[PDB]
């Protein structure tokens, strides 16, 4: 039984791409109108970050210690790799996403029962060929806007 | 998935070619001089790979071992290991459904010097499947 | 028994976040009005530093050896990783701290019996997913202003 | 935590399904041929992980091992490991309270040739808990 | 039997170079009028990428989170190494390709049954010599224009 | 390719020079005092290299082992190993068709002290071919 | 018995800090009016260096080979780590040294019988925490002015 | 410091709780079936750490081993190890004067099958002191 | 027997330096009037390369994908190390080549039967000294002009 | 017996510093008026080098391949480490060399029987302290002018 | 340099302190129960380190082993190593001439269970000298 | 090159100094208590270095080993290695023509306790030559 208040294991995580019309943030728990990607061999979600803003004047009395405040936040870049399958609809959809410029929505569903949602455009598409291994497809997506985190919903 | 299915799928397509040899399914195998050229198939050393996030992955090593009388010339064993087993084991149509990846590994020879009753030579494969 | 003079081991260190109204430096030994972060897997406290100020005039007699004095000190950045528990109040508090710009006070309580207090804002929120491992939340905090060290109190 | 509770929980969740087999708790397991299906559960090789600063963490390996008479076909042993033991151990509500993380490890077969009286097969797990 | 849907194993990939007259994208499945490179020891196909276009105006309501759009895509660089065979037609063709600047077409044929087509010019030709190893020829190709992926055809 | 013709080529190119010693093709070789020199040739330890994408590659070790009576002086074994076996094995026109790469490896001496009936010394090569 | 004319084994080195009034270089062999730091776990003394002064004109006969002369020498930075003892006098003194920017004198006493003296201000104060290890305090000192080497005295 | 006072301190702090067991100080320990629940304490594998420049540092492993009759249930050893030894061993006021650092390490069970007269289980610690 | 149309292993490669008068490219198979360097321990021939030339006008219809053509080719740098033999005429010739600025022709003779010829000047001369190893002289040559490759001759 | 033709082993190399009046290059085989350093634990002589000079005009017919000629040569930097013996005269001489700016001459005598001579000023002086090892002194010398190589004499 | 000088220099300053024990110089040492407290010094495992260019350097391990009757309590052995041998071995004026560096290594205990005639414990050192 | 020449050169340069000891060329060496010192020279473990592109290079280990009766004091063996075998092997004009590089390695002692008839000590060298 999934429990948001206890640690889980990463196994079982699935990746989804929104296709259709509507608001992706409205019902992230929905599974209708959501394409799915099969057998992701690795998945590293993007790292949220922000840059420092200097808060210092000439009139300030104390200047021994620096003082900075949060500046402009930005969602990171999400990169995952998955088995190369030119026949499936999901990967043809991925290359359609890359070839024509667009910012779509993708979603991550942990075994914990919470759901993480992002919006962005894809930036890189690569392969990996080896004599005795499965051909893999490597994808990197650059996020835009404000992500809807997993625990915004309680 | 079920090791019974995989061994059966190997042996079915290993039997259609005429060899005139007794085939043993599974590890336990007992014989004597009469039924001697005997080919046994077994799976060993299963392990949890944990390669993909989506579902389970396991690695097991597939073995095809052939037993021939001691003091048989080496060149005869070469033939059994290359000509008969290696071509058939490359492409099994019924195998591709169960196994995601099958990688060859080298075969090797061993003889019995304790009593001189048997000389075997097994081909080893690496199997990656889903359970 | 805690003993400041003798060395200790790092096992048992706990981290706290100040919530409420008051002066965080007034009673750092206080444990009331202090939220706690549970199940921390790593903790590297920030490293203090300073810049070099060049003290050299052309009127000086000797210039063979450089002469520099301390410049502007600055508290470092503190980073810790902890198990992903989206149901707990502490991590929802962390993400609330991140999305809206703010600077608060966090505290480190060693087993030695001394207490370390900093002030800063959060700069990064990351996550790590693995097939056979617990999902971990990685946090990085950029300190602001002047810290209150452990042995400022005696 | 207390190893007694963990083994008790595993055996409780494992006994509910009909198996008709004697279950042994801990290392000492003495039995003759009459009670042959025999399943023994034990913990081995505990260590201090030292993973988290907040509280203690330990690592120990959980073992489930079944005994079947020698010369039983390998196929039959495959069944106990892949049909009876694996489905029950995936989800057990009682364990989730005590164990922070459970990870599978590959099962393996072994047979006795010195006397030929037994042939076992153990399934290995890795347990991370708090003491 | 090749099947695009199922995962493939990397072994068996071959590389071809277009020579002659025609349209390289007209029939990638064709094998006539295509030279072949024999016994390559490694093959890393290029990694498609794109650069970010900043989408920011001072009139926007919120500037907390960055917003960018896809910019100028570009095919990557393809690098492969193969056994040094100075007397063969294919490698003399490679050196003619390098010395006389041209933007020809090369093709990768996976065992999966799909075919990948690129266009570019060669940027580097190198060699590796070892006491007890085969002399090898290392090649790097810089792609140009818009490539033809294997999944455009269905 | 097939191991048979490789050993055949080595033995053919090795027999032309007069040595006056029996030559054993393959691993099994049973001899007495009269047939003392022996000079057996065998292949061992084949493996799947997977170096090139185009086609199959394998590695195997080629052994040339000579037997001389126990208590024979060491210097004689040297003279034999270097002077006779090394010059012929360096260049053989027949091998170059089959073997893509042949690399030397050090020879080594071993004597028998359990019974004192034999002392041998084998030159080892590494062969990379295509199967 | 210490002997400066023989190789020595590094064990037994102790570090001292001058507190009080006087001239630090007057008697480096003195042990009175010198505080001591307890059980340093590592100690890497600074590396003296200098920069090149270009000595070139257009009137020189030959310019095939470059010609430079010594420029401005400078003492290095001394870094040592030691066990965290927040209650002890020495480490409170270290933090007083860092917070109120001053340039003092520190000294290294080798088992060889020679004594090394430096002068500088502290540039970094850091800490390291581990689950099953001693909490450590890491210090970096930036030297200033001219050092007094060990073999200046004979 | 000297190993004698360290073992004396640990045995003093371990005796206060009632256990009704015979405690052996040092490696040599000879007994029979009468005084079976014996507990022995010894230090082993001392080494020169060379950690700090100021003064000498050494590492040694501290063992606490308890002996129980063969065929005693496993769960009994679990309790003896955890419930009795672990709580007392965590905090001992006398130790902190001598030992700069004390780290836990996993306990392990060993049984005897050669003769079936004993079955022990020792908890291991790592000690860093100054000599 | 040397055969160009087969893989070969690098054992037996020899390096030569042209001394005398004539055209080095006239008969590279010649060994008369060619000094030889003995006891070479490593040899990495130079890597050819080229620069990218941007071919983009604002009048073009499409600018989604970058378009670049080959720029200026250049032979690489060739480096080899060989045992320090100050008595041999070859190494005295090398140091004469370095001290007195000049560009000459050097040649590589593979066991395969083909011959590779370059032209360039020397850029580095180094040495390596070790307690239990042979003193080695390390040389680096910067090629100039156009090389004459191995398979330009057929 | 030393033989310049045959390769030698690195063991037995000694290092010398010239003191006195005269020309160091006149008799490098001399051993009178040459101080000696004792027990060098490592010795890496500096590598000679030169920089490229572009040789290209607008009137040149061929511009496909780059053309460069040797520029300004320069001797390298020689670095060695040796056991710290503060009582010896040689190391006091080294520190006298560093403290006051000067360019002296140092010489290397290989077991081969040849002699290598350099001229330069010292740039770095450091130590290395370890609990279980000999205190070592690390020296780095920056060369000037033209070195007199070992092969200038035959 | 000359191992005889080094062992003599160790034993001379190891003998001045009153111990009343037979001292053996070199590896061969034969005794019985009468003259039992016996301390033997030997050098083992010499090796060419080649640390410096100027001159030859070697590493050897210095051993000081003491033999005590079997079933002696561990306390007595601790004493010889930590009270009698460690303080004397730290500073020997004679060794300062011959030894460039001398680093301690941990001592260890061993007992004889084959026959129960002896129990020894050797302190180990690492010696770096010039030859 | 030819191992015969190298061993001959070493033995020639080693015999000129008076030693009064039987010298054995090559590994086979049989003797009794009369002709005891019995210095034996042999080469072992030849291998293909593959260091230089120009020509072949090999690595082999040169052994000089002396036999002395058991229970002979350690210091006397020390003498043979330090005062006799080592000084002669430093500079030998004959070797310099054949060997490109000769590097020392540590000598080591061994005694026979199965029967107590011999006690040897070999000095190891590393040889890099051309074949």
């Amino acid at each position: 039984v999934p429990n948001p208040t206890m640690p889980v294991k990463g196994a079982g995580t699935t990746l989804w791409v929104y296709k259709g019309s509507g608001d992706p943030y409205a019902n992230p728990l929905s599974d209708v109108d959501w394409s799915r990607l099969a057998k992701v061999k690795d998945l590293t979600p993007g790292e949220l970050t922000a840059e420092s803003y200097d808060d210092s004047y000439l009139d300030d009395e104390d200047a021994d210690w620096t003082a900075t405040g949060q500046g402009q936040k930005s969602a990171g870049d999400t990169s995952f790799t998955l088995a190369w399958m030119p026949g499936e609809q999901g990967q043809q959809a991925l290359l359609a996403w890359f070839n024509e410029g667009d910012t779509r929505a993708y979603k991550i569903r942990f075994p914990n029962g919470t759901v993480d949602v992002f919006r962005g455009w894809v930036s890189s598409i690569g392969k990996a060929v080896t004599a005795k291994e499965v051909i893999t497809r490597t994808v990197k997506v650059t996020n835009v806007g404000r992500p809807s985190m997993a625990e915004d919903r309680s | 998935m079920k090791h019974t299915e995989l061994r059966a799928a190997v042996l079915d397509a290993l039997e259609k070619h005429d060899t005139g040899a007794t085939f043993f399914d599974g590890r336990p195998a007992v014989f004597d001089e009469a039924d001697f050229p005997a080919v046994a198939v077994y799976l060993t050393g299963a392990e949890y790979t944990g390669e993909e996030l989506d579902s389970d992955t396991w690695q097991a090593e597939l073995h095809i071992e052939v037993f021939l009388p001691a003091q048989v010339p080496d060149s005869e064993l070469d033939a059994w290991m290359e000509s008969r087993i290696y071509p058939v084991m490359s492409d099994i149509p019924a195998l591709s459904d169960l196994i995601t990846s099958m990688v060859a590994s080298g075969y090797d020879y061993r003889r019995d010097d304790d009593a001189g009753l048997w000389s075997s030579a097994d081909l080893t494969y690496v199997i990656t499947y889903e359970m």
